[PDB]
RNA sequence: AUU
């Protein structure tokens, strides 16, 4: 009741991260990166690793924030969509992966990365034979 | 030789297994020396894959819903790097398993945190993969006799909780040895000591065990097997190589739907003992899977 | 043994 009214208010990880590196801290490492022929569907979470020539591939839970802090995640379940999964994070975006996962969302509907894949919302194009 | 740097890693010959070796130094010639590694990998990445690599060219046995726990999974980095490797290796849905002394964030379907003893199981499992080693083994050295740590409670669980077909793959270096261990692997099938080509400077090497039979098919005395693997470390010059991490494109283990039968013992006959030897059969019942970590309770 |  007033516990959990305290904890919306207080203890918040993704702005201390956030502001963490607006301070200039060092960004979490150890992330896992893992061995794949960087030709697969190029989708930001996925059951193995999906890298494309623009991605890597890395184990989930290590780039989870809250995973990584042993927190709880920001959801009733406390269900975490990167556990047990492959993340593709962009090679230029590579350097901080648990900031990449957190500043950016995926496509419900083609599941890339929100402005790193997603074309779902670029004009249509002319039919091809 | 030269066409092993293109190999994920080394097995001992078979030959080697036969000598009588007396136990002496393990004296490496390029021993401390570091492969090159991808970019951004970590060195657990890159030995994982390359047993997995060699674990894809035995007999295992992969049924559906696959059973795979993973001993000294935990690593001062606080991340599980062999354990993401074992997940891109095996097929999805494979449950897996993972357990350290120490507190570390995982891949797994879940994770035991405290020592191995205090892990108990009413399942049985198709693969054991540990990489455990006692820091004790290190810092402080000493006559190299048998060691019984985690290596008992590891004998231990092969004989109870490994299913008949089931593999292991177990980590020994020259101090990190266990002769009961060596004693067992005369209870698959087919067993050898392999070295991954990117930690060939280390006396490491992981006892392999393939297709559990639960009975000996042969004595192996375990002090004079390890003389004959540190002899074979000795005598065969491993080249440092990560050239097997560069060809990723048939790493996954093929899902082959091996058979699952809950087989009595007095129903195991020769011809059961063949499909065993094949990785064509794995025997065990196929309840819920169980796993829990005793807590010691005091004030 | 966690290059
Ligand atoms: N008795 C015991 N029970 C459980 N874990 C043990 C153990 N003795 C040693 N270990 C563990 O063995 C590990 C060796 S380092 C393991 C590295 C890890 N496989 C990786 O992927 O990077 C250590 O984490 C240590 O905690
Ligand atoms: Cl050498
Ligand atoms: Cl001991
Ligand atoms: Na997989
Ligand atoms: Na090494
Ligand atoms: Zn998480
Ligand atoms: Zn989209």
């Amino acid at each position: 009741s007033t516990v959990l009214s305290f904890c919306a208010f207080a203890v918040d990880a993704a702005k201390a991260y956030k502001d963490y590196l607006a301070s200039g801290g060092q960004p979490i490492t150890n992330c896992v990166k893992m061995l794949c022929t960087h030709t697969g569907t190029g989708q930001a979470i996925t059951v193995t690793p999906e890298a494309n020539m623009d991605q890597e591939s890395f184990g989930g839970a290590s780039c989870c924030l809250y995973c990584r802090c042993h927190i709880d995640h920001p959801n009733p379940k406390g269900f975490c969509d990167l556990k047990g999964k492959y993340v593709q994070i962009p090679t230029t975006c590579a350097n901080d992966p648990v900031g990449f996962t957190l500043k950016n969302t995926v496509c419900t509907v083609c599941g890339m990365w929100k402005g790193y894949g997603c074309s779902c919302d670029q004009l249509r194009e002319p039919m091809l034979q | 030789n030269s066409s092993q740097a293109w190999q994920p890693g080394v097995a001992m010959p078979n030959l080697y297994k036969m000598q009588r070796m007396l136990l002496e130094k393990c004296d490496l010639q390029n021993y401390g020396d570091s492969a090159t590694l991808p970019k951004g990998i970590m060195m657990n990445v890159a030995k994982y894959t390359q047993l997995c690599q060699y674990l894809n060219t035995l007999t295992l046995a992969v049924p559906y819903n696959m059973r795979v726990i993973h001993f000294g999974a935990g690593s001062d980095k606080g991340v599980a790097p062999g354990t993401a490797v074992l997940r891109q290796w095996l097929p999805t849905g494979t449950l897996l398993v993972d357990s350290d002394l120490n507190d570390f964030v995982s891949d797994a379907d879940s994770t035991l945190i405290g020592d191995c003893a205090t892990v108990h199981t009413a399942n049985k499992w198709d693969l054991i993969i540990s990489d455990m080693y006692d820091p004790k083994t290190k810092n402080v050295t000493k006559e190299n006799d048998s060691k019984e740590g985690f290596f008992t409670y590891i004998c231990g669980f092969i004989q109870q909780k490994l299913a008949l077909g089931g593999s292991v793959a177990i980590k020994i270096t020259e101090h990190s040895w266990n002769a009961d261990l060596y004693k067992l692997m005369g209870h698959f099938a087919w067993w050898t000591a392999f070295v991954t080509n990117v930690n060939a400077s280390s006396s490491e090497a992981f006892l392999i065990g393939c297709n559990y039979l639960g009975k000996p098919r042969e004595q192996i005395d375990g002090y004079v097997m390890h003389a004959n693997y540190i002899f074979w470390r000795n005598t065969n010059p491993i080249q440092l190589s990560s050239y097997s991490l560069f060809d990723m494109s048939k790493f996954p283990l093929k899902l082959r739907g091996t058979a699952v039968m809950s087989l009595k013992e007095g129903q195991i006959n020769d011809m059961i003992l063949s499909l065993l030897s094949k990785g064509r059969l794995i025997i065990r019942e196929n309840n819920r899977v169980v796993i829990s970590s005793d807590v010691l309770v005091n004030n």
